[PDB]
């Protein structure tokens, strides 16, 4: 079994580099909360 | 730790989860399609898709316990569990259905004619084929039941034998079955009555199918000498959702045939 | 009715081989000739345009849309009366 | 009949070091790989309907 | 006498299944299937705990009451003892593994 | 109806509407007792040096944290049981109106005798004369005779919808194929407002209630210049 | 719970670019889609 | 490999892992449809339309709450994780089904996301009852969209609890009875219980729906002879349970929590919060109906359903003295999730308190509908279910990740979210009172004060949730790897340190017979 | 076990016996503070000297001083109680010559 | 002394008023002046 | 109603004292508490002289052969009439 162990090597994103995990996180949570609000516009954009 | 002192199964990692999860949503999106924008190429596909992880999971299901030895005694306690667990969700979603019927019989709508079965329907008779079925159903159990002992005590050539006189009493329900569906004067679209008598006997129908495949499978296994005379869970589990199978008509029919009509 | 033939309904592979072709199969042999010594035919019911039946509130994904799946053009009648 | 299931142990106990569900032989693989397709691309096809279905 | 052909475990249990039935008939139990009986774990009849490995985690429950095991690594060497209650606890070397 | 800044219920316009008031009152004095109970046994508990943490005995103090509450629950069972089955109590209506909900507006049916039935909508806020309600204004109130006993029948031709007037105590579902009923019965004229309290669509929020209760008289002639 | 040191520890300023970032990623989206609601029902 | 490890698994460990992912996310969804709700009532008026895309908006929040966030995390996510752990089990018992369950939510999700774009979406309330959500009033392809997530949601979930019970009951240490399991476990075996059950009702209510309008069925109209009001029965009597299947996890790692940072060994009265737990299970299901007071049903039946959803308070009672009394001649330390602790201890009492006003028929006929029963769940679910989230998230955040989060920084979050949910909800109370009914884009002049007010709370929360993001994002930023836990006698889910391998109990715990 | 309570006097002769114990170790010494601890009580001056000589028969002043640490920690808020004990434990402190710990200066931060 | 990751089946310290003695010394290795403290500690305290 | 109570109403005494305290005899309390919480007093029946009641087609062998076993003269009138 090749399966890496320990801190930070549980987890299915890289840890590697404190700047290329806030931008993912921010891709990550920012595009959840974003969602709904474009959502409600494609409503808002119909007839 | 690596060498493993536990009794139980880690299971290697399969892909079938995941066409599964895949082939959900195949066939419900699939379905939105066929009743909304007419069309069913999605669902064949769902259809498809799920038919062929269903076939290769209990396949390795089969592999891992068969060949592989891996179903220990603390492994097939839990399948009992799960199984029994499985029956008894199965148990509740009958239920559904029992309840909706005895709230429209039991208290008629005026619409209905404030009577039941309401005016227009015309009742099939419980005395005819519906009694009929009820007799073919509980010889299976019976005849199940016989397969099950022969099993238990080495007899190849008659397990194979009860086994064989089971799954043709449920086909010969089927059928049966099949064709009241077409003499019947009634359908899903007449109001209540047709919608709780159509899904009821529609939803266990489609489990006397489940059930009769089952069994199908089991009597492959067989042929193919999988089962010893005490190591054969698939069968022990198939004759427990066949007598489910039986248990649930027995209320059908005397609720939906006899008293509701 | 009620039950009592004397003994053996339980343990032995004999036993339930037994009940399979003593009791169970002449059962399903008995009910079979009498639900065809009655298997005649029911004369098709009177139409009568009824509101709370032949419902309709959506069209079925197939054919005409107007016909249910197991329809049956003797006995059952469309919405607007029988096949013909 | 047969009970060549000794056969098949062997087989499936052999250490090739591959998962189950592949363990099997060719066809195995071929299964896998046709499974694999058809459920992506019917994914694909149910993200093209359920949004050409989202417009007017 | 007289059967009809169906295998029987002793003949066709294979994998893990074989193995923990056979090690069952010759009485030991390499699969940890069964809980281990108590000794009167003194510092010279101490409970001997079996292991694959260096170390091994004990749970006590030092009452028959006590809805509350008490957990602890085991390690090779002398006869440790529960935390709660002493009771001696002596690593010793698993067997029929493999 | 509601002024700004309220806290507790619309003052009770019915003796059913009172003696809710008082159930409450009774309620919300034990759940400020029990929540005050538990704030301060935490505090407590939090607010000490000194320690315990050997093995405590159980059971002999949870009787008392168990009898306790069943008693405090027949203290509020038996008053709220009372007030149940005092309003679907017998009683004898002189008058018998239907109502019924439909998407967005609600009509109204006397049939007694004469076939008075109108409809009623919410006045746009654009048609509204300075003073009227913003947006709980109809323009056909229901007229009902002030300290008389009523039946009211509710009801639907479509969705689900829900007839309610707090000012009386008064909430019923509107459904489609049943008559529910419910006894209304004011002692003082005037205005009582009301909102369609079951999601309904579009304008689940426009579509309310307005009771405007009269003495007798005044509903004899309002019902035939009604028509 | 006890810890080694930080192996990267978070210097003030990067903990105010991350704090930054975030909030950002929360806020310019909502905050588009929200200031154009009128153009949308205007269509 | 990252396909092997992350998509086709059988660790308990790697998909309670996927399941937290899956349900942070979709709380980041939930949080903003819950902020357009209060955008939309902050000032009088209307600010998106009518109450169809207002509606729409309100039952995608309940949704994505529920079956996305919370029960994904508290059970897939907190119950997958530790349930192996503190049983001593290798992983659990249906590992490749238990895949599926995880599986089964995002498409669940994705059905759940084109139910509001295609046509008008489903403003139906997350009831979804029948006449409003029929062919008729909802016609299209929205609502039978919301049924399929629903179902497969509901799949999942069963299929999870299989595994639960069976692996909980049948994999624990040969000497190890139910009463010597964690109180967490029994929460989630109970649970587990109580969607075996529920789920299938709720699986053929919705079915019977989807038949009505599609197959030309009539359950639920009376034009058939059918009953708006039978589908009332079916869906609650799911509906009920789940608010419990929602609570009894949370109940259990707030007394492991508790019982952690008083130093105490055990938790106080544990078989007693073993009846506890089991009699609520049991209650929850003989209730329902108290959905229903305005409905129409028999005085008598209406009495029988007041009395039975009281005593209910009983064994919630000894839970919560139990607590207080686990707290006692502890030693405390005032962690982060302590005060998440503390936070749900008192929190959660009001709003379970404000639910027994609620049990009365008499008193519901008044209530009902309104923004009463808003405040009363949202202080259940908000400050109850989500409290003990947070508590449990940041108590066992080092021993998923091997890495700390920053005490200070954790509190600080506290202290917003506590502030924020209290201003929210807390007027809601009023507006209740006060007649302000639920479901409104709008409402009369009179309610302006108090919905201004929650509006500006439901900003603060928000707050309080960006600044968790960064949070996290700090401590996997830093990493402050773990060196020493206390308690682990007592809190076998620490014994192989942070992180625990992939592949924990290899080697069966040893534990005598006495 | 079950049931099985002794009186305030029985409480204390238990733990002065145990503590006395000639052959007791290290893990003995511990396990008895430690359990100690747990009750609601400031241990008598009788029981906390036994653990202070015991401290002495296995050279180990270190801990003899944080047991009268722990004394002072269990009064809480009494402040009556840690200067009684040490006052009845004096003769023992000078002759095993066990230092206090205000006077090692370790009651401040 | 250095604590280390790995360590976490061995027995540890920890400051905590409920368990006033923990399970392990501080400090694990000595210098020569300590293993001398040490020395004199088996003498008087006096 | 229904029931699901989570774990345990299965082997071990241990559980089967448990239900018997646990649930068992609460309910017991329950509906005694209930049972007398409606132990009011229905008043006695109007008489009215049926003649498919009262039957006496034969003097019972007690008492003065008119008066039934667990005869309630407050609420079992003879068939003459009310007792008083
Ligand atoms: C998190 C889940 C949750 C929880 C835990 C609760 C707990 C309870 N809730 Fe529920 N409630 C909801 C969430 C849940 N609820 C939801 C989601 C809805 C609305 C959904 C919708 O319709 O859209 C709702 C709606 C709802 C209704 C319907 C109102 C209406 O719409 O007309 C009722 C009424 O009976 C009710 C009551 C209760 C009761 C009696 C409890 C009891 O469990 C509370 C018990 C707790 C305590 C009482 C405190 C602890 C005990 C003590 C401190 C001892 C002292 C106690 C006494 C002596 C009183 N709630
Ligand atoms: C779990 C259930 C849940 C929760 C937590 C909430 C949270 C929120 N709810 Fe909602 N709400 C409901 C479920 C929930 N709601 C339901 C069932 C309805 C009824 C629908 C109907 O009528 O049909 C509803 C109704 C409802 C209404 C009334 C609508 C109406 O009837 O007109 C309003 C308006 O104020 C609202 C407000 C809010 C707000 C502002 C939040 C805010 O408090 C949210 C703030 C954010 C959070 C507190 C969550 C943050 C936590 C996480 C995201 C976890 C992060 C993960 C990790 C730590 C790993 N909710
Ligand atoms: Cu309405
Ligand atoms: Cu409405
Ligand atoms: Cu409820
Ligand atoms: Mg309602
Ligand atoms: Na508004
Ligand atoms: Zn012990």
């Amino acid at each position: 079994s090749h399966y890496e162990e320990g801190p930070g090597k549980n987890i299915p994103f890289s840890v590697e580099n404190k700047w290329r995990l806030l931008a993912m996180m921010t891709l990550f949570f920012g595009s959840g909360f974003a969602a709904p609000f474009f959502i409600v516009r494609h409503q808002l954009l119909k007839k | 730790m690596t060498h493993q002192t536990h009794a139980y199964h880690m299971v290697n990692p399969s892909p079938w989860p995941l066409t599964g999860a895949l082939s959900a949503l195949l066939m419900t999106s699939g379905l939105t399609m066929w009743f909304h924008f007419n069309s069913m190429t999605l669902l064949m596909i769902g259809l498809t898709t799920n038919m062929l992880t269903m076939y290769q999971w209990w396949r390795d299901v089969i592999r891992e316990s068969t060949f592989q030895g891996h179903h220990t005694p603390a492994v097939q306690k839990g399948l009992r569990y799960g199984m029994i667990l499985f029956i008894i969700s199965e148990v509740l979603f009958f239920t559904g259905f029992f309840w909706a019927f005895y709230h429209s019989s039991l208290a008629p709508t005026p619409e209905l004619g404030g009577c039941w079965p309401p005016t227009g329907i015309h009742p099939l008779n419980p005395l005819e084929v519906p009694l009929l079925n009820t007799s073919v159903l509980l010889a299976s159990g019976v005849s199940i039941t016989w397969a099950h002992h022969s099993l238990m005590e080495g007899d190849r050539k008659h397990m194979l034998q009860a086994l064989f006189i089971t799954i043709t009493l449920g086909v010969y329900f089927t059928l049966l079955q099949a064709s009241e569906y077409y003499e019947a004067p009634f359908t899903i679209s007449d109001g209540v009555y047709g919608s709780t008598f159509f899904v009821a006997t529609g939803f266990h129908g489609l489990h006397v199918i489940i059930g009769s495949t089952f069994l199908i499978v089991c009597f492959f296994r067989q042929l193919k000498f999988h089962f010893t005379s005490n190591h054969h869970f698939g069968f022990e589990a198939g004759a427990w959702y066949w007598h489910f199978v039986d248990v649930v008509w027995l209320f059908l029919y005397v609720s939906i045939y006899w008293w509701g009509s | 009715a009620s039950a009592a033939k004397g003994d053996h309904g339980g343990t032995g592979a004999r036993t339930w081989r037994f009940l399979t072709f003593g009791l169970a199969l002449p059962s399903v042999a008995l009910c079979t000739l009498n639900s065809w010594l009655h298997s005649g035919h029911r004369e098709r019911p009177a139409f009568i345009p009824y509101h709370h039946l032949r419902i309709r509130t959506k069209p079925f994904s197939w054919g005409d849309g107007n016909h249910t799946f197991f329809h049956n053009p003797r006995v059952n009648p469309l919405p607007t009366g029988y096949e013909k | 009949f047969e009970n060549r299931v000794a056969e098949k142990q062997k087989l499936f106990q052999e250490d090739n070091g591959l998962p189950v569900h592949l363990k099997g032989g060719a066809t195995d693989n071929i299964l896998y790989r046709v499974t694999m397709t058809l459920c992506l691309g019917g994914t694909l096809y149910s993200l093209y309907c359920l949004g050409w279905a989202s417009f007017p | 006498a007289s059967g009809g052909g169906v295998p029987t475990d002793e003949e066709q249990a294979t994998g893990l299944e074989r193995e923990v039935m056979l090690a069952a008939r010759k009485g030991q139990d390499p699969y940890n299937i069964l809980a281990p009986k108590a000794t009167s774990g003194t510092k010279e009849d101490p409970n001997l705990v079996p292991s694959i490995t260096n170390k091994r985690i004990v749970g006590c429950i030092c009452e028959e009451d006590n809805s509350t095991v008490i957990w602890f690594w085991l390690h090779k060497g002398e006869a440790q003892r529960c935390p709660s209650c002493g009771t001696h606890y002596k690593l010793v070397p698993h067997q029929l593994a493999h | 109806m509601a002024y700004p800044m309220q806290l507790g219920f619309q003052d009770a316009t019915s003796p059913i509407m009172e003696e809710l008031l008082h159930f409450h009152d009774h309620t919300l004095m034990i759940v400020f007792l029990i929540s005050s109970l538990v704030l301060y046994i935490i505090s407590l508990m939090l607010t000490t040096k000194l320690t315990h943490t050997s093995t405590m005995d159980a059971q002999e103090v949870e009787t008392i944290w168990t009898i306790l509450p069943a008693i405090i629950l027949i203290l509020i069972a038996l008053p709220s049981l009372r007030i149940l089955y005092m309003m679907d109590e017998i009683n004898n209506p002189s008058l018998t109106v239907k109502t019924m909900g439909h998407q967005w507006y609600w009509s109204y049916e006397y049939t007694d005798y004469e076939d008075l039935s109108f409809d009623s909508y919410m006045i746009p806020t654009s048609e509204l004369k300075p003073g009227e309600l913003r947006l709980l204004e109809v323009d056909n109130r229901v007229v009902l005779p002030m300290e008389m006993t009523i039946r009211m029948l509710v009801s639907s031709e479509d969705v689900l919808h829900s007839w309610a007037v707090p000012s009386l105590g008064l909430k019923t579902d509107a459904i489609p194929g049943r008559l529910n009923q419910t006894t209304l019965m004011s002692s003082r004229p005037g205005l009582y407002y009301g909102q369609c309290s079951e999601i309904c669509g579009s304008n689940h929020s426009f579509m309310p209630i307005v009771l405007e209760l009269v003495p007798l008289k005044y509903f004899e002639k309002w019902s035939a210049s009604m028509l | 719970i006890t810890a080694k040191p930080a192996k990267t520890p978070t210097s003030p300023k990067e903990q105010a670019i991350g704090l930054s970032v975030t909030f950002l990623s929360f806020l310019l989206p909502a905050g588009w889609v929200l200031y154009h609601l009128d153009n949308y029902k205007k269509s | 490999m990252f396909i092997n490890r992350w998509l086709f698994s059988t660790n308990h460990k790697d998909i309670g892992t996927l399941y937290l992912l899956f349900g942070a996310w979709a709380g980041m969804v939930g949080t903003a449809l819950s902020l357009l709700i209060r955008a939309e009532l902050g000032q009088p008026g209307t600010l998106l339309g009518d109450d169809q895309i207002y509606n729409v908006v309100v039952t995608a929040h309940a949704f994505v709450m529920i079956f996305f966030m919370v029960m994904p995390i508290m059970i897939g996510g907190f119950g997958n994780w530790l349930v192996p752990l503190m049983i001593g089990a290798p992983d659990m018992a249906f590992p490749r089904m238990n895949n599926m369950s995880f599986w089964l939510l995002p498409p669940s999700f994705l059905l759940l996301l084109a139910s509001s774009m295609v046509e008008a979406g489903a403003g139906t309330g997350w009831t979804v009852y029948p006449p409003l959500a029929g062919n008729l009033a909802h016609a299209g392809a929205s609502v039978d969209l919301t049924i399929f997530s629903l179902h497969l949601a509901g799949v999942s979930s069963i299929l999870g609890a299989i595994n639960f019970i069976t692996t909980i009951i049948n994999m624990k240490p040969p000497a190890m009875s139910q009463y010597q399991t964690p109180l967490f476990v029994w929460s989630v075996m109970i649970t587990a219980v109580l969607l075996l059950l529920s789920l299938p009702v709720l699986a053929a209510g919705i079915t019977m729906l989807l038949t009505d309008r599609n197959l030309n069925t009539t359950f639920f109209d009376p034009a058939g002879g059918g009953d708006p009001i039978l589908y009332q029965h079916l869906f609650w009597f799911f509906g009920h349970p789940e608010v419990y299947i929602l609570i009894l996890p949370g109940f259990g790692m707030i007394s492991h929590i508790v019982t952690y940072y008083s130093g105490k060994k055990e938790p106080f009265g544990y078989m007693g919060m073993v009846w506890a737990m089991m009699s609520i299970g049991f209650l929850g299901f003989i209730v329902w109906a108290h959905h229903m007071f305005t409905v129409g049903m028999d005085v008598d039946t209406r009495a029988y359903f007041t009395s039975a959803t009281m005593i209910i308070a009983i064994p919630t009672g000894v839970k919560v003295f139990s607590w207080l009394a686990t707290l006692h001649g502890g030693n405390i330390k005032w962690s982060p999730a302590m005060m998440w602790a503390l936070g749900f201890i008192f929190l959660f009492t009001v709003g379970g308190l404000t639910g027994i006003v609620l049990a009365n028929s008499s008193l519901d006929i008044v209530l009902h509908d309104t923004y009463y029963v808003v405040a009363h769940f949202h202080y259940v679910l908000s400050m109850g279910a989500v409290f003990a989230i947070m508590g449990g998230f940041v108590h066992w955040f080092p021993l998923f990740s091997g890495y700390t989060l920053n005490d200070t920084w954790a509190k600080i979050h506290f202290a917003i979210m506590f502030v924020g949910v209290n201003m929210t909800f807390f007027p809601q109370h009023f507006l209740g009172l006060s007649g302000m009914p639920r479901r409104y884009s709008d409402y009369p002049d009179a309610y302006t004060m108090w919905n201004t007010i929650s509006s500006m709370g439901s900003f603060i929360s928000l707050t309080a949730v960006m600044l968790m993001v960064f949070i996290i994002w700090e401590a996997f930023a830093s990493k402050r790897e773990v060196l020493t836990v206390d308690l682990t006698t007592t809190n076998l889910e620490w014994l192989n340190g942070c992180p625990p391998p992939y592949h924990t109990f290899e080697e069966p715990t040893y534990v005598n017979l006495k | 076990s079950h049931g099985s309570h002794e009186t305030d006097e029985e409480f204390d002769a238990r733990w002065v016996t145990y503590f006395n114990k000639p052959d007791i170790d290290a893990w003995e010494l511990r396990k008895g503070m430690n359990t100690l601890v747990g009750y609601d009580l400031v241990p008598e001056p009788k029981i906390i000297d036994a653990a202070l000589r015991a401290c002495r028969r296995l050279n180990d002043f270190a801990s003899a001083v944080r047991i009268l640490e722990v004394v002072k920690d269990k009064a809480g808020p009494h402040k009556e109680i840690y200067p009684y004990v040490i006052q009845e434990l004096r003769p023992t402190l000078n002759e095993l010559g066990i230092s206090t710990p205000e006077e090692l200066g370790l009651d401040k931060v | 002394s250095v604590v280390k990751s790995e360590d976490y089946a061995l027995p540890s310290y920890v400051d905590r008023r409920d368990y006033p003695l923990p399970d392990v010394a501080h400090v694990k290795n000595l210098s020569a002046s300590q293993k001398a403290l040490k020395e004199k500690e088996k003498a008087s305290w006096s």
